[PDB]
RNA sequence: GCAGUCAAGCGUUCAUAGCGACAUUGCUUUUUGAUUCUUCGAUGUCGGCUCUUCCUAUCAUACCGAAGCAGAAUUCGGUAAGCGUUGGAUUGUUCACCCACUAAUAGGGAACGUGAGCUGGGUUUAGACCGUCGUGAGACAGGUUAGUUUUACCCUACUGAUGAAUGUUACCGCAAUAGUAAUUGAACUUAGUACGAGAGGAACAGUUCAUUCGGAUAAUUGGUUUUUGCGGCUGUCUGAUCAGGCAUUGCCGCGAAGCUACCAUCCGCUGGAUUAUGGCUGAACGCCUCUAAGUCAGAAUCCAUGCUAGAACGCGGUGAUUUC
RNA sequence: CAUCUAAUUAGUGACGCGCAUGAAUGGAUUAACGAGAUUCCCACUGUCCCUAUCUACUAUCUAGCGAAACCACAGCCAAGG
RNA sequence: AACUCUGGUGGAGGCUCGUAGCGGUUCUGACGUGCAAAUCGAUCGUCGAAUUUGGGUAUAGGGGCGAAAGACUAAUCGAAC
């Protein structure tokens, strides 16, 4: 007999299986549609999530009650050093899908990206690409032949980039290597752009602008084996119950004589690859810059880093993307920021955002001071000779 | 873009920090944090809490 | 919520489910209001209809004049005592839960509200703001 | 319980806008009768809670056709199960009834879904009281009160997790297939405009929010506190001091980090093909006709874009490939 | 019918041609008492809205020790019969 | 005037709160191939007498014994072994 009281289904059946992702670097499964008229540029860029902080800005939303009034907003900071270009990949449309036809690598790879090919770097002879680096010998004939192949065939051109992780306050030393599809026209011009940019670094201000919707592709924070109440949002059973209340009570009818795939069950929570769209870029900040945390309304010569570093991350010494709200993945984690797959004109996009203040108080407590000079001016002098 | 003052500790309140309490006689009490909020709700006098601005100017600490 | 409301409301944190008794702020002769419903509520299984500041609720009177007691009547929540965030970042709360008796068109049965009134309630109901004194 | 055919008649006139007598033909197994076919060397017996899926006989939402459709509100019907379909008083109830919100509070199935999931309120093994019946022991689909709810570690199924084999090993990918998700409302404006004699009173576009759901995230706020971090306090013990022990985390206040909350924030894509329906051209049938050939628009539908997993017997590109 | 509630097959107070009440098979009442049955109110609370977090002991993995129920043969479904 | 009132004293009661003790209300908690063929934890009733209990003794099966449940009579009771 029927349900007697209709309720919505707990959880989303399209975010299944709720399993651990294949790697920490969540793959971009869709790049923007290639406009062949625009200049050649990256469609994604790779960063490491530093942390969240707080901004204040005048909201420009006519008809809203907070039009021309200050809103206090959460932002996510992605520490974002320039990526080095180390290869190009050609992709041929086949009746079974895209097919990588050939990869061409740059002549010199740094030890960061060479570390990506080694599970035991300290033991190795470090022989990777030692015979590929002899393909650039005396005229680069075997490299220009493969690049001519990518120009002749290969309807899609992706570039191999790697993060500069030694510029990042991480203990990892091992770069993250990823393909980013080159949008911008003429397959020949894309291969020419990649070949000019071999061993060169692309910064984030050449990819992303302020007031731009971007997509965040990242593996979320891992939470181990989790039960069905916190994994799926199911109701806790009443207090009187025997053998447990953090459960799903009926996991199926008698017929079908099988537990269904749509019945909520316990298992892994978190560490799922997620794509989250439409996050507004509030600041493309520069690393060769004090007053990263200063606005035109603040003018306090402070960087984006809070007092005492970003908690559990470090301090930002590179370029960064300050983006609106929450992105998937925890701090220290590789995140791929991607240009929007559609042209959004919804008036929450297309809104010119000017920050008035950026919170650089300590996130290691309930921190009260924005700068150490502010701490000195409030607290006065101390017993340690302040 | 206004920095308020905590009604217990005299602490500078930046936007978002702490809470605001409207009493029955409609007096606004802004608190920088839950420490000040709980000490106010415990009916503690700020003049006897040894780290507050009111204490330090009542005892002429650092002037 | 429905009729009488002059504008929209940003989402205020719900602090007054059904069964909540709030004080009666106006001078209509009631002492408290017992919330039996919330106008504009959402239909979710097991979930209580819950009010917030500025919401028009259905209420009875448990303490007050006998001519107001034992009846269903509209009320408007004017004080919440549950912490809610404004879009200027301020998490604020009142000391007590309070509402005023109104008719379904939003005009207020009493004549004077004793105490502060939330700004969202005053901006949503102009008859509450007209009889209100201090707003927040 | 729900349909259909005929049409005397009701409907100011007018059979068929909406109904429709006398007849008559059916559907479904969601009630109840009928059987005794399976089960008597245990198929756990109602209701509720929980949770999933399915049906359409569509309550709402989307798009439409008809009216005794002026507007508003309704009424009849089509595609349509994509998406929702409530909070309570009483009662063990299913059912009922009322209060109230809502876009709406549609009907059903899944061993009258679901007891090694729960609960045990109902029926009730032994206790007991009453009423009636009986001389009595006792009876009552009469009332009342109390009454042990056992086991999974096996196989499968599901949920997550490894993993031999492919020359080895590493990196970067393709995407067959499977899943898929967003939902609804209000205020402003249109506009007191269209329509109407008035009374009344819309819609599209625009904008701001909100409901339900989902996926994250923890800057802020709240919660948690074995940070036994810092302070305080009781009782006792270490001769007092200092510093501590014990009080099964002794208690109180604050408490970073971590986890977390519609109790907090952020985010939740747009193309094509269609159904109903309205059409174009146009015969059949020299006229007419959306249809027969051909064709246009078009639903919350469908399939893609997007999203999730990646076939551990699907594939590709690339790096290095062991002797002194 | 009244009262209690927004709403009460509950509670209480009444009415009584009472299927089938009733006088030691005791009738009516009754202070105090009751781990009895029931209803309402105040206080209180994670009972709930709506769930979150912490602790210890498990579970888990290991060294050792090491059972039992059950068992025709076994173990992927859909439909048919 | 019969006689009233007040403050002490005294220490009664099958009186009360509550240890030991004796029971066993609720969780319908734990366990439920148990520590246990009835236990464990919290919560409870009672706690100076119709109390609780050891030893001795008596009553024996269609018999006993029963402040009465067909209860108990050696894990056996609507008739033990
Ligand atoms: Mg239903
Ligand atoms: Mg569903
Ligand atoms: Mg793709
Ligand atoms: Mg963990
Ligand atoms: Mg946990
Ligand atoms: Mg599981
Ligand atoms: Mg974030
Ligand atoms: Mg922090
Ligand atoms: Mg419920
Ligand atoms: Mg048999
Ligand atoms: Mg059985
Ligand atoms: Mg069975
Ligand atoms: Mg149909
Ligand atoms: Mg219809
Ligand atoms: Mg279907
Ligand atoms: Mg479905
Ligand atoms: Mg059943
Ligand atoms: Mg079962
Ligand atoms: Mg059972
Ligand atoms: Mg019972
Ligand atoms: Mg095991
Ligand atoms: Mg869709
Ligand atoms: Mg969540
Ligand atoms: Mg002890
Ligand atoms: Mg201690
Ligand atoms: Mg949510
Ligand atoms: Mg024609
Ligand atoms: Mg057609
Ligand atoms: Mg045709
Ligand atoms: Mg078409
Ligand atoms: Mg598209
Ligand atoms: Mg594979
Ligand atoms: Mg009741
Ligand atoms: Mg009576
Ligand atoms: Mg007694
Ligand atoms: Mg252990
Ligand atoms: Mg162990
Ligand atoms: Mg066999
Ligand atoms: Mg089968
Ligand atoms: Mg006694
Ligand atoms: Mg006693
Ligand atoms: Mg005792
Ligand atoms: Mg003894
Ligand atoms: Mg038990
Ligand atoms: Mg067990
Ligand atoms: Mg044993
Ligand atoms: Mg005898
Ligand atoms: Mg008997
Ligand atoms: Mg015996």
């Amino acid at each position: 007999s029927h349900r007697k009281y209709e309720a919505p289904r707990h959880g989303h059946l399209g975010f299944l299986p709720r399993k651990r992702a294949a790697s920490i670097r969540a793959r971009v499964k869709a790049f923007p549609k290639d406009d062949r008229s625009k200049p050649v540029a990256l469609t994604s860029f790779l960063g490491y999530k530093a942390g969240m902080t707080t901004i204040v800005r005048d909201l420009d939303r006519p008809g809203s009650k907070f039009h021309k009034r200050e809103v206090v907003e959460a932002v996510t900071v992605v520490d974002t050093p320039p990526v080095v270009v180390v290869g190009v990949v050609g992709y041929v449309e086949t009746p079974r899908g895209l097919r990588s036809l050939t990869t061409v690598w740059a002549e010199h790879l740094s030890d960061e990206v060479k570390r990506r090919f080694y599970k035991n770097w300290y033991k190795s002879k470090k022989k990777a690409f030692t015979k590929y680096s002899a393909k650039y010998a005396q005229d680069g004939a075997g490299i220009e032949r493969e690049l001519a192949r990518i120009k002749k065939y290969a309807s899609v051109v992706r570039v191999l980039v790697h993060t500069q992780i030694r510029k990042t306050p991480l203990a990892q030393k091992k770069a993250h290597l990823a393909e980013i599809q080159l949008n911008g026209g003429s397959i020949s011009e894309k291969v020419d752009w990649a070949r000019e940019h071999f061993e060169k670094t692309v910064a984030v201000d050449s990819v992303f602008e302020q007031n731009e919707m971007i997509d965040a592709i990242a593996v979320t924070k891992g939470h181990g084996f989790e039960g069905v109440t916190h994994r799926w949002g199911t109701k806790k059973l009443p207090r009187k119950t025997h053998r447990g209340l953090r459960k799903v009570a009926c996991i199926g009818a008698w017929h079908p004589a099988h537990v269904m795939w749509s019945v909520a069950r316990a298992g892994q929570r978190g560490y799922h690859s997620r794509t989250s769209i439409n996050h507004k870029i509030y600041r493309v900040g520069k690393g060769d810059d004090e007053a990263n945390g200063a606005t035109s309304f603040d003018r306090t010569k402070k960087t984006i880093t809070p007092m005492g570093g970003f908690v559990h991350y470090g301090e930002i010494k590179n370029d960064f993307i300050m983006v609106k709200g929450c992105i998937p993945g925890n701090r220290k984690r590789i995140v791929t920021l991607r240009k929007s797959l559609y042209t959004n004109t919804s008036r929450k996009a297309l809104e010119e955002v000017s920050l008035k203040w950026i919170d650089t108080a300590s996130k290691f407590g309930k921190g009260r001071f924005q700068t150490p000079a502010e701490k000195h001016a409030f607290m006065g002098t101390l017993k340690k000779d302040l | 873009m206004k920095v308020e003052i905590d009604s217990f500790s005299g602490a500078k309140i930046y936007p978002g920090r702490g809470t605001l309490f409207v009493r029955g006689d409609s007096k606004i009490f802004r608190f920088q944090n839950s420490k000040s909020a709980s000490l106010f709700k415990q009916r503690k006098n700020p003049r006897r809490i040894a780290w507050t601005v009111l204490f330090r100017k009542h005892h002429k600490k650092g002037i | 919520s429905g009729n009488g409301a002059q504008g929209t409301k940003f989402r205020i944190s719900l602090g007054l489910p059904v069964g909540a008794i709030m004080n009666c702020a106006d001078n209509s002769g009631a002492r408290n209001l017992y919330i039996i419903a919330v106008k504009g509520s959402g239909s979710r299984l097991n979930r209580l209809p819950a009010a917030s500041l500025g919401d028009m609720v259905m209420a009875t009177v448990k303490k007050g004049k006998p001519e107001l007691r034992k009846k269903v009547m509209p009320a408007i929540v004017v004080r919440q005592a549950k912490s809610w965030r404004r879009r200027d970042g301020v998490f604020l709360y009142f000391e007590d839960n309070a509402g005023v008796i109104a008719n379904p068109k939003g005009e207020m049965k009493g004549s004077a509200i004793t105490g502060p009134v939330g700004k969202e309630c005053a901006d949503l109901w102009p008859r509450v703001a007209s009889n209100s004194g201090v707003v927040v």
